DNA sequence: TTTTTTTT
């Protein structure tokens, strides 16, 4: 990732559940409150660029990251299940890359495989999509609205490289 | 066949993988089994819901097979299922109807059905012979209703019972040669035979329309519909107006105009939904878990908690501390004894407050339905005497049930109820004191429970209550309907600038409300 | 929370960022948002404040050495979202600019904060100093456009009257044809006058 | 066949007295439907006559009979004070 | 609307076609008129089949003064009950 | 006759893999990308095959219900050579067609059309639900148990009474599970309105479509429409036949936010008198009424809806009253600017729902005259608005209330409004002379106003909050010394809310609560009359 | 920016039209420049200039691409068809790729985009009926790309192995194919410690 | 449609 990259940014601007392991004073403003002072065991939902900072300081760390939803039981279910069907977008936005940042954050071998399958998986019918130059349909209207945002992406590219070949290719 | 028995064992292996199915098997076994025992004087039906993940994972193979082709995987599944209950069950001196009854188990899903997951307006031909979800509100329950699967008959003058299975589409996930559907009358050596009922087996069907969901209905379309068969434990699982997702195996049935019979043959064939399990969508009944509990009890310790609950309900309106500690204590309702005589004691609260125009008092009662568990809305001219208790309906003619009989162990709530017509107001005096509606219209004489808490409101006779004027005066409502009902709250606007201030201020904060993930600018969705 | 400013102001780069590239032609870079630069530089400055407050509170050692660590950490890590925030959204706007120099400058300044006028203005210097001396054969601004076709025939698309050429000179007259080599005129050509 | 044609240099004069009209209607009500109803009848003046273009005695007749349909309002109230205003509008020529 | 099988009929209003539509003795008849002055034509959803007739036919009315000898006290509309609209249009 | 149906099938094949323009095989590659995206039909134009050769053309158009078999034959398997690796399944294709020649009124239509591909148009009155139709069907036979199976089309078959290897009159039975179908629909079309001859009832006529042509449109949208007029033996005349028609192909004649648009309202909101703008371009034909432009302006915008944490909702719809057809007209240009309206001055298979109120949702719903609308009585609108609410109504929308003709309802609705230039009434006669014989397009109001409404969601400022309880305070205590209670704060924080979205501000400015107390007391003044 | 952003990270159909310009190829000239023992002559830099010089009459030869078009353009030159652009040799790999599924036939690395340019500006050249041979062309495109969508289902992050994949349809594929493998090694990554 | 208690 890049320090200047757009989506890098913004996904480490989304939040993610954590408790706090420490009781600080004059913290509370993290509660919006703060005249209050944060308490041990505090469940606060923070921004991933501080959560994860925070989550490596502390040896005790000052804050733990709480498994999110978009990783929950019944997400890696349902990518089992049927990725294709899967409306990442629906979950989150940046879901590819922030679960890259989580399994750099740790080392979960079985999420990294899973994310791998649901990559291919949805990068076979994202392919497919933008090989099928019209010479918008619906079909390929709802696997673009469940795409994500750097799926998104890459669809455009591919579907502008297509365009291209077939604009050189069949007109002069 | 051998494909079948091959099926057969490997789900035998998935069980074994999983031995909670097999745990919770003989919690069935054993629930079922006590119960039998010391019966002073209900039963768990045999029947299982196998995680779709697991089988996913033990064996994709299987789990995709059951998913596209659940005729011929469902089928060896539910055998082995039956068949490990059945070795692991003692079955001990089973009756001589039970060794007939042959009673089988069924399988049911949870959750992740993907691509298979539906509602009536997108679920497709394609779909068909495949195992699917939908989602819709239940509307046009068919009636419970018999239907012959074995008619067990005993062959008088040999001492011998010579069974016969009968075949349904409905019954049978694959197609098989129809039954004749004909009693077996005499032996096929020549012995009469005599039909022994109750040895024979029955089972139960039902038919019921789920809709697409309204919300979900498109503009300028009737919401699409399909049908469920539902059967044995299935049955009676819901009822009309349920918003509800269903498990099934959309299978197809009829000639759809393909017989010779059919002339136009301009018809399509005809499609059901073999509903396996049901899954009920209230979005109710809360539910509590043991941290829960004592964690309420805990809080009962506290002294004054009874204050605290009452400043929690309606915490954006500001000012009628005392009545929401009504609405609370009304909530709780109290105890309604009932003599062994018969008599009846009402132990329920009925709150009424008679209010300035913009009151709130229409709000409070819009934050007591929606907190209510089960509540019944409703307002003086929107509402009828008949359509509040109930109106004979010519459906033979029956009795539509007003809003009274609805939510009787709940509560109910009226606006404007000064305005309700007195005819109905009337009406509603014996509903109230009796806790019991009664109709003898049309020669129809019927008699209701009708014990549902009512909650109502109004604005006085003259728009603001005139205190110098008596309550009477400023009250349309007869005394004897007011002492009828139970609490009177008389709340009457006043200005007082540091009242006025202190609730302008409540309700600039109320709009300054942020939700914690929404930001300025961001339309949403002590 | 202090991050929401810069949340909203890398998205409304993002969206920058998309408006120029599905364009496919130029398009001019949105206004600078400066009243959100500003919040935010105010945000930083109160967290400077902060800062000061609580190095005058270690002095005062209320338990400095956690809630002090915690604080000071806490507060830099903000500032240091909202300057990768900032420089984010500038230099993206930066980069917009740059390709706004090579693909026409070299060949909507309200919209401009006057730093990103200036700053425009030494990058076309910086273009045309290159451009000139060594490598000056080659036209750096030139199309990157292969030069496929040797000669092209083209109508002026808007009358100019007549221009000069290295050796002839030609005469822009609306609805009239010009057969002539496409390296000659495709300057033109970028400006307009002329249609294919 | 015949599809009366309006005479816009006439059709001034005709708004001209449709602005006379409203201001008398506000004096003691009329619409752009009165003026359509009297262009619909100068139209159908002219086809009386097998006119295919309306003549300005087509908007005459029609003044006259259209300002007469609204005097019919208010007889005890008004109709005196309207007969006194319209009388050249109406029956003045 | 009636079965034919099912099929709708036309109405009187719609019968007139560019024809003068003679009525008189001034409820739904009410209503179909407003939808009809206000666009010479007839809207109907019978059977839950939302359509239009365009009739495009001319009107002719009479009536008794609220059902009685006219009075010239009170305006023409007055010694009628017909809405506002019906009148101008 | 076999090879002459083989062969038929192999010259559509060559047309289909042969038929090029300039240099591109356009029918390969639709077939091809169609199948990318698992979209197993084809659509063909008539003219480019009458172009490769006319002979096939002819041939279809003499027979259609069986060439046309043939040809989705050859488009299986083209798709199948050019989609699948040989020595290395798919579905039937539906084949789609478009003449593009001389229409036939629906009234023409008689016998001379029967069986030949007709090209005609309507507007589609009606659409059924779909229903299952047997392409592939699995048979065993009832005594001998021997398997078979029938590949029925949907054009011009029973199942078969011989054993085929007495074993029985019909032994056959259908295994539903083996079996396979399709979809397929029925659509009622009548004849163009202008179609229709001199006071002549509008003709009708019922069609079938089937496969990618289900659900291709919606009732009552005008279509063209290419199919065999077609007749069937109905159940339901002495050698009468029902006719219809097979849909070969359907053509919509009628058929979010880009960079762009979302430009353009960020430029509009840049504008300082946007809102002065705005205000003048509601109506134009309706001069002065300034307030009644603001206040349309308000409820066009609604309000920041939002919902308490305890649940109690606070309502975004603000719903405004006025007071000849002045008001018609601008409530007409309201509902035509409106992105969703619903017009109506009061006069408002076996499924029944609520009056036409309860079906208007989110937008607006405007009434001329509630003076003359008593239909249902006040309280279905005191309930519908108030709350906005088995019975239950679940809508959202602002109501803009208008009445000339002159308590309860008027607490209920937010605003309050009323209503010579002799000039402006010239200039609008000699307009109507013209038809006879700043600026802003409704479109770009209409996009500008959803798109506000679906970015933006102002909140108060906290002075504006401080603002707001110093003036309803100053206020109550006024008409103390001398009523306004918490209903017309509601309504004025709204308008507050409505100015903040005007200008996208994601916070409020005090400069909207005083235009929204200028605004209300409009209203007041209003209802001192 | 220097670079517009198409054109970061990949070339563009003309960028490879160029370099296949940068070819040379049989031609027939139909002037003679080669000036007899018994005057303008071309010089070039980037390419031969001996040959040029000595045209002759219906003489084969080689020339770059680019020239060769430039003279087509006019009358005074004919472009020769190179063999791979014949009908059994179209045929011949057509089968080869029936035969073997999982590879690429061995067609010229700028098979495609030669056959685009020739066909557009040497119609007339190509002795082969020109419309079975655009036909054929268009088959081997389509089995060519059905084998890279099955090529794709294999997809991995260690290596990939296009073989005798042409250079168009290289270039087409280059975005998909090099930001998945980025995409996919980089959570491998992340998953190693 | 017409006649018809009965309720709404
Ligand atoms: N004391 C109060 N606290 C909070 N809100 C109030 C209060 N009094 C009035 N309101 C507001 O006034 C609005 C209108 O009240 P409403 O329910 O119409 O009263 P009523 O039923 O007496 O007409 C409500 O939305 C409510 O929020
Ligand atoms: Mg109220
Ligand atoms: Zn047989």
């Amino acid at each position: 990732m890049g320090y200047y990259d757009i989506d890098d940014v913004l996904a480490d601007g989304t939040e993610f559940p954590c408790k706090f392991q420490y009781d600080i004073p004059g913290l509370g403003y993290l509660e919006n409150n703060p005249g209050r002072p944060i308490t041990k065991n505090t469940k606060l939902s923070l921004p991933l660029w501080l959560a994860r900072i925070l989550a490596i300081v502390g040896p005790v760390p000052f804050v733990e990251l709480l498994p999110p939803d978009m990783f929950s039981t019944k997400v890696m279910n349902a990518i089992k299940t049927d990725p294709v069907a899967l409306d990442l977008h629906s979950i989150n936005s940046h879901f590819f890359s922030l679960a890259i940042k989580w399994i750099m954050l740790f080392s979960e071998k079985e999420l990294a495989n899973v994310v791998s399958e649901l990559l291919l998986q949805r990068a076979q019918e994202l392919n497919h999509h933008a090989s099928s130059l019209s010479i918008t349909n619906i079909a390929t209207s709802t696997f673009l609205l469940k795409l994500e945002e750097m799926e998104k992406e890459i669809y455009k590219k591919s579907h502008e490289s297509y365009k291209d070949t077939k604009r050189w290719m069949f007109k002069k | 066949d051998a494909v079948f028995g091959d099926r057969v064992r490997r789900f035998q292996e998935f069980l074994d993988t999983f031995t909670s199915y097999r745990d919770s098997v003989r919690s069935i076994q054993v629930y079922n089994s006590n119960n039998a025992a010391n019966y002073n004087d209900n039963i768990l039906p045999h029947r299982i819901i196998i995680s779709l993940d697991d089988l996913r994972e033990f064996d994709r193979s299987f789990w995709s097979g059951i998913l596209v082709e659940p005729a011929y995987f469902i089928p060896p599944a539910e055998k082995a299922l039956t068949d490990l209950a059945d070795s692991m069950d003692d079955v001990p001196h089973p009756n001589a109807s039970a060794v007939s009854s042959r009673h089988p188990w069924k399988l049911s899903f949870k959750g992740s059905f993907g691509a298979h997951a539906l509602s009536p307006r997108t679920l497709t031909a394609q779909h068909l012979n495949k195992l699917v979800s939908v989602e819709g509100i239940v509307t046009k329950t068919s009636l419970v209703r018999p239907k012959l699967i074995r008619s067990v008959h005993y062959a008088a003058k040999t001492g011998r019972f010579h069974y016969r299975d009968y075949t349904d589409a409905t019954t049978t996930l694959t197609t098989r040669i129809p039954t004749p559907a004909i009693y077996p009358t005499e032996d096929t050596e020549g012995n009469k035979l005599t039909t022994e009922y109750g040895y024979s087996t029955f089972i139960d069907h039902q038919r019921i329309t789920v809709q697409e969901m309204p919300e979900m209905a498109p503009a300028g379309q009737l919401p699409r519909s399909i049908d469920v068969i539902l059967d044995d434990d299935l049955v009676d699982k819901t009822k009309p107006g349920d918003r509800v997702n269903v498990v099934g195996v959309f299978k197809s049935l009829g000639a759809g105009g393909m017989n010779q019979s059919n002339s136009n043959t301009l018809i399509g064939f005809k499609t059901l939904i073999l509903g396996n399990t049901v899954y009920p969508l209230h979005a109710a009944r809360q539910m509590l878990t043991d941290f829960d509990i004592r964690n309420i009890n805990k809080l009962s310790k506290k002294k004054d908690i009874f204050d605290i609950l009452s400043q929690s309900l309606a915490p954006s309106i500001y000012g009628h501390d005392h009545i929401k500690k009504a609405i609370l204590l009304m909530l709780m309702g109290g105890v309604e004894k009932n003599l062994e005589n018969g008599s009846h004691l009402r132990g329920d609260i009925n709150i009424l407050m008679v209010g300035d125009p913009s009151t709130a008092k229409s709000q409070l009662l819009r934050f007591v339905l929606n907190t209510a568990s089960l509540a019944i809305a409703t307002t003086g001219r929107g509402s009828s005497g008949v359509g509040l208790t109930a109106a004979v309906t010519t459906d033979e003619r029956r009795l539509e049930a007003g809003a009274m009989v609805l939510a009787d162990r709940g509560v109910v709530c009226i606006d404007e109820f000064d305005k309700m017509t007195d005819v109905d107001r009337v009406a509603i005096h014996e509903v109230m004191e009796q806790q019991t509606v009664t109709i003898a219209k049309a020669g129809i004489h019927t008699t209701l429970n009708a014990r549902c808490s009512v909650i109502a409101a109004a604005n006085p006779v003259f728009g603001q209550y005139d205190v110098n004027r008596d309550p009477h005066q400023n009250i349309a409502l007869p005394d004897s309907l007011l002492s009828r009902f139970d609490l009177l709250f008389v709340v009457t606007d006043d200005i007082n600038e540091i009242r006025d201030r202190s609730i302008s201020e409540h309700v600039l904060r109320t709009h300054r409300y942020l939700p914690p993930g929404y930001l300025e600018g961001e339309p949403v969705r002590p | 929370m202090y991050g929401d400013l810069g949340n909203k102001l890398v998205l409304e780069a993002k969206r920058t960022k998309q408006l120029y590239a599905r364009s496919n032609q130029d398009v001019n870079l949105p206004m600078y948002h400066e009243d959100i630069i500003r919040n935010i530089l105010k945000e930083v400055s109160n967290l400077r404040k902060n800062t000061e407050y609580l190095k005058e509170q270690q002095q005062l050692g209320m338990l400095d050495d956690k809630v002090a660590k915690c604080q000071y950490f806490v507060t830099l890590l903000c500032m240091e979202r909202n300057k990768r925030c900032l420089l984010a959204y500038q230099r993206l706007r930066t980069d917009i600019l740059d390709s706004m120099a090579w693909n026409n400058n070299g060949l909507d300044t309200n919209n401009l904060s006057h730093q990103e006028q200036e700053y425009l203005k030494e990058y076309c210097d910086l273009i045309t100093d290159l451009k000139s001396g060594d490598l000056v054969d080659i036209d750096l601004s030139g199309s990157l456009v292969p030069p496929s076709d040797v000669f092209i025939d083209v109508r002026v698309l808007k009358d100019a009257g007549e221009i000069q050429t290295e050796y002839g000179v030609f005469n822009l007259i609306k609805d009239s044809q010009f057969f002539v080599r496409q390296s000659d005129v495709e300057r033109l050509i970028q400006q307009g006058y002329l249609q294919k | 066949k015949i599809y009366p044609k309006l005479h816009q240099m006439d059709m001034d004069k005709v708004s001209r007295v449709y602005a006379d009209l409203r201001r008398e209607s506000i004096s003691t009500p009329i619409t752009v439907r009165h003026l359509e109803s009297i262009l619909r009848i100068a139209e159908s003046f002219a086809k009386m006559r097998l006119s295919e273009f309306v003549s300005s005695y087509d908007l005459d007749r029609a003044i006259k009979v259209v300002v007469d349909s609204f005097v019919d309002a208010q007889k005890v109230s008004v109709r005196r004070q309207l007969r006194r205003s319209f009388a050249i509008y109406t029956l003045g020529h | 609307v009636r079965k034919d099988e099912w099929t709708l009929e036309g109405g009187a209003l719609v019968l007139a076609d560019k024809g003068v539509c003679l009525i008189d003795e001034f409820d739904q008849d009410r209503t179909s008129i407003h939808e009809a002055m206000e666009q010479q034509s007839i809207s109907i959803s019978k059977a839950g089949i939302v359509t239009t007739l365009q009739a495009r036919c001319s009107i002719i009315a009479a009536a008794n003064p609220n059902g009685g000898r006219y009075n010239s006290t009170l305006p023409l509309a007055q010694n009628v009950s017909l809405t506002e609209p019906i009148l101008s249009r | 006759n076999d090879d002459d149906n083989t062969e038929i099938i192999k010259s559509f094949k060559n047309f289909i893999l042969e038929f090029r323009l300039d240099s591109q095989f356009i029918y390969r590659d639709q077939l091809r990308n169609n199948i990318l995206v698992k979209n197993y039909s084809l659509t063909v134009n008539m003219e480019h095959l009458i172009g490769y050769n006319e002979d096939i053309y002819k041939k279809l158009s003499d027979e259609p219900s069986d060439i046309i078999p043939l040809f989705e034959t050859a488009i299986t398997q083209v798709a199948k050579r050019i989609s699948i690796l040989s020595r290395a399944s798919l579905p039937t294709f539906q084949l789609i067609l478009n003449s593009n020649a001389n229409q036939i009124p629906l009234r023409d239509l008689d016998s001379e059309h029967v069986s030949k591909i007709v090209r005609l148009s309507g507007i589609i009155i009606s659409t059924s639900v779909l229903s299952s139709r047997a392409t592939y069907l699995s048979i065993m036979c009832r005594n001998c148990r021997h398997t078979t199976s029938i590949t029925i089309n949907n054009f011009n078959v029973s199942l078969p009474r011989s054993c085929l290897s007495n074993c029985g009159p019909d032994p056959y039975i259908i295994i539903h599970e083996s079996s396979k179908f399709i979809d397929q629909q029925f659509l009622k079309l009548q004849e163009i309105p202008e179609l229709v001859p001199v006071g002549e009832m509008p003709r009708n006529l019922t069609m079938t479509c089937d496969r990618y042509l289900t659900n291709k449109v919606i009732p009552g949208t005008r279509v063209t429409i290419v199919g065999i007029y077609s007749i069937y033996n109905s159940k339901n005349g002495v050698a009468i036949r029902t006719p219809y028609i097979k849909i070969l192909g359907i053509q919509s004649d009628v058929e979010m936010f880009t960079e762009e648009e979302e430009e353009e309202f960020l430029q509009l909101s840049r504008n300082p008198k946007l809102y002065e703008i705005l205000t003048n371009s509601i109506a134009p034909s309706i001069f002065g009424n300034e307030d009644i432009k603001k206040a349309i302006v308000c409820l066009l915008m609604g309000g920041s809806k939002k919902i308490l944490p305890d649940g109690m909702r606070l309502r975004g719809d603000i719903n405004v009253l006025l007071l000849g057809t002045a008001k018609s007209q601008l409530l007409k240009f309201v509902e035509k600017v409106s992105p969703i309206a619903v017009y109506t001055s009061g006069k408002g298979e076996f499924y029944l729902e609520g009056g036409a109120m309860v079906l208007a949702d989110g937008g607006v719903v405007c009434i001329d005259e509630f003076d003359k609308m008593r239909d249902e009585d006040r309280v279905a609108i005191h309930e519908a608005m108030e709350q906005q609410t088995t019975t239950v109504l679940n809508s959202r929308t602002s109501v803009l209330a208008a009445a000339n003709p002159i308590t309860t309802i008027l607490s209920r609705f937010d605003m309050i409004f009323i209503v010579h230039n002799e000039e402006r009434d010239i200039s609008i006669a000699n307009h109507v002379i013209n038809i006879h014989t700043s600026e802003i397009s409704i479109e770009k109001m209409k996009r500008y106003i959803t798109y506000c409404r679906l970015k933006c969601a102002p909140r108060l400022s906290p002075q504006a909050a401080e603002k707001l309880s110093s003036n309803f305070v100053t206020i109550r205590k006024q008409l103390l010394i001398n009523p306004i209670t918490i209903r017309q704060l509601e309504a004025i924080i709204r308008i507050t809310e409505s100015l903040a979205k005007l200008e996208l501000s994601p916070i409020a400015q005090e400069r909207h609560v005083d235009e929204a107390i200028r605004l209300f007391q409009a209203s007041t003044m209003d209802a001192a009359s | 920016m220097s670079l517009p952003a198409h054109l970061q990270q990949t070339f563009s159909p003309e960028e490879i039209q160029f370099i296949v310009e940068n070819e040379p190829i049989k031609i027939f000239p139909r002037i003679t420049t080669r000036q007899k023992i018994r005057h303008t002559r071309w010089q070039l830099i980037t390419t031969d200039d001996k040959a040029l010089n000595n045209m002759v009459a219906m003489r084969s030869t080689e020339v770059v691409l680019w020239i060769a078009l430039l003279l087509k353009q006019q009358s005074k030159c004919s472009i020769v068809a190179p063999q791979w652009l014949t009908t059994k040799e179209l045929d011949r790999k057509i089968q080869y790729e029936k035969t073997h599924p999982d590879r690429f036939s061995e067609l010229p690395w700028n098979w495609l985009v030669l056959a685009r340019i020739l066909f557009n500006k040497a119609k007339d050249d190509f002795h082969d009926p020109i419309h079975e041979l655009r036909g054929k062309i268009q088959d081997l495109r389509e089995i060519r790309q059905i084998k890279v969508l099955k090529g794709l289902k294999y997809l991995n992050e260690s290596h990939l192995q296009l073989d005798n994949l042409s250079l168009l349809e290289i270039n087409e594929l280059r975005p998909f194919i090099t930001e998945i493998m980025d995409k996919l090694r980089e959570i491998h990554t992340a998953s190693l410690t």
